[PDB]
């Protein structure tokens, strides 16, 4: 039993190609994770979009 | 004239690098990728589905 | 023709024989007229605590001033009168003493040891008479930039710790050890079973072992219950010691990573990348030329007055690296380099300079083992570190066994990323900044 950090660094950190390929490949996940939960927390405390007026009007 | 590079020390200097480089290159397609969003190649990513169909 | 490895047979097994004492009793025979006997305790600084600090060095001192049956010069006049030669020296994990002598007179000399080992006096006034001589030898010791700086290296790298210590001690130990704290450290330590009597030459183990027998049983007759003889592990810190002193003429510096003890295999190819870094000094004949990139760089551009890597085990624990000398506009580019062939041999390490490495290894060893000293030394401390001998052959197939890959992987565990101690001395304002030399032991386009 090892801990968690130094599994991330001996897998991950300790050569600069691993260290660099693993933000690039976390910032495409943070971006996608960040933009929806923060979009999400922006609705949720307006809602008076253009979203939930459409609703109204599929016809034409 | 290159052949002053060629040789076995120069052969085991190509491949202690080889792993180097060759993560550098995961490094920058996945970040040339990620950067300009590439719809062919992201599509094909489980999550990072943010363009529904 | 006798190929080298078939000499490497050729090497007379090392005899190792037990008293009931524990006492350990090993030779080499050679059929040389003269030979090295002496005893190796494992004792020395690294043993004591705070409070008697310089206790072993005090009893060296003292040693060879008279025991009970030879007391005053009479032990001198022995020795001097049959030509042989007393010695003894003490590091931080080790303490001997030895005497070079005709090898007919093993018995005596043999005889002398016991007596030395056993029965010394501690005269109250001698003990006062050798205050003054070390307190001596501490000026004297101060002027050698090099003592100076790799007792601060140990004093950083092992900073809380009985390693970080050095041999002598402090000026106050020195002032008021008294014989009680002598004798208390000697009860305590100078027993048989962390003894080694080490012998090489004309002699024959038998003989040897009896004499063992005849003026050495009667030591651990006694033996301790609940004593507490233990070491303790020592932490390593990433540290820095920088005394600056811009009135001395050159600048020493020694950086080192933890090392991980004479134990380890590891030791091998570790020194083989030492080897390919080498050691220079300005009287080197040829410069540019050499092969190690350090070693010619430092030539060429005058970056260097001297260098020399190094590999200090103890146990479970050590220091290496290199230590160099140079003048005040060169520190900086003389770390860059050193640094350089670290990180270049974790990662690139190519075959050919591991074969010279190798080489250079059989060749040290071999060059190091000669003459009945150097391999009486050798017998009495491999017993006490590895418990064996370890026979030229074996030490062949270690470094056999190591190609530039070892060579990678075994730097790479030491030195890649891990935070070394830097102890400086002198006109050292051009020292990189411990930030920078962290940062210089990780490659960024790794």
């Amino acid at each position: 039993a090892p801990t968690l950090t130094a599994r991330l660094y001996s897998l991950l950190f300790r050569r600069t190609s691993t260290f660099a390929l693993t933000i690039v490949v976390g910032a495409l996940f943070f971006e996608r994770a960040f933009d929806q939960g923060a979009d999400a927390i922006y609705e949720h405390i307006n809602e008076g979009k253009l979203w939930k007026h459409i609703k109204h009007k599929y016809e034409n | 004239m290159l052949t002053r590079f060629l040789g076995p020390r120069y052969r085991q200097l190509a491949r202690n690098w080889v792993p180097t480089a060759q993560l550098w290159g995961a490094v920058g397609a996945v970040g040339l990728v990620w950067a300009t969003d590439w719809r062919l190649i992201l599509d094909w990513v489980p999550y990072i589905n943010g363009k529904f169909k | 023709t006798a190929t080298y490895a078939q000499a490497l047979q050729s090497v007379p097994e090392t005899q190792v024989s037990q008293l009931d004492n524990g006492l350990r009793v090993a030779s080499e025979q050679s059929s040389q007229p003269t030979c090295t006997v002496g005893v190796w305790i494992d004792a020395g600084s690294r043993y004591e605590s705070e409070k008697n600090n310089g206790a072993g060095y005090f009893v060296e001192h003292l040693a060879f001033k008279g025991t009970k049956n030879r007391p005053g010069n009479a032990l001198e006049k022995e020795v001097e009168s049959m030509g042989a030669h007393l010695n003894a020296y003490s590091t931080r994990e080790h303490t001997a003493y030895y005497i070079k002598a005709l090898s007919k007179d093993l018995p005596k000399a043999v005889e002398l040891l016991a007596d030395i080992v056993q029965n010394c006096s501690l005269e109250d006034s001698q003990i006062e008479k050798e205050r003054d001589v070390i307190l001596q030898e501490l000026q004297e010791n101060d002027t050698s930039m090099r003592d100076v700086v790799f007792n601060y290296l140990h004093a950083t790298a092992f900073q809380g710790t009985p390693l970080a210590q050095s041999v002598e001690g402090p000026s106050e130990n020195v002032r008021k050890l008294s014989r009680a704290d002598l004798t208390e450290y000697l009860s305590r330590h100078y027993k048989a079973p962390r003894m080694v009597l080490a012998a090489a030459g004309g002699l024959e183990h038998r003989q040897l072992l009896d004499l063992a027998q005849k003026h050495f049983s009667g030591l651990s007759g006694t033996y301790d219950e609940d004593a507490v003889p233990t070491l303790s592990p020592c932490r390593f810190t990433g540290s820095q010691i920088c005394h600056r002193e811009d009135g001395l003429p050159l600048a020493h510096v020694a950086i080192a990573v933890e090392g991980p003890g004479w134990a380890h295999p590891d030791n091998v190819a570790l020194q083989v990348a030492n080897a390919i870094i080498g050691h220079y000094d300005c009287t080197y004949g040829g410069g540019a030329h050499l092969s190690s990139p350090l070693a010619s760089i430092a030539a060429t551009n005058k970056l260097c007055q001297s260098f020399q890597t190094f590999n200090i085990c103890y146990a479970d624990t050590g220091l290496l690296g290199a230590h160099f000398v140079c003048d005040h506009m060169s520190i900086d580019d003389m770390m860059f380099v050193l640094q350089g062939q670290w990180m270049r041999l974790c990662t690139s390490a190519t075959e050919s300079e591991v074969l010279r490495g190798k080489n250079l290894l059989r060749n040290a060893l071999v060059s190091h083992l000669d003459g009945t000293t150097p391999v009486c030394e050798d017998i009495g401390r491999s017993l006490l570190t590895y418990g064996r001998r370890i026979p030229l052959a074996e030490w062949e197939s270690r470094i056999a066994e190591v190609d530039a890959r070892v060579v990678r992987e075994v730097c790479s565990k030491y030195f890649y990323d891990q935070c070394p101690a830097v102890a400086g001395f002198g006109p050292i304002e051009q020292l990189p900044d411990y930030n920078r030399i962290r940062s210089g032991m990780f490659w960024l386009r790794f």
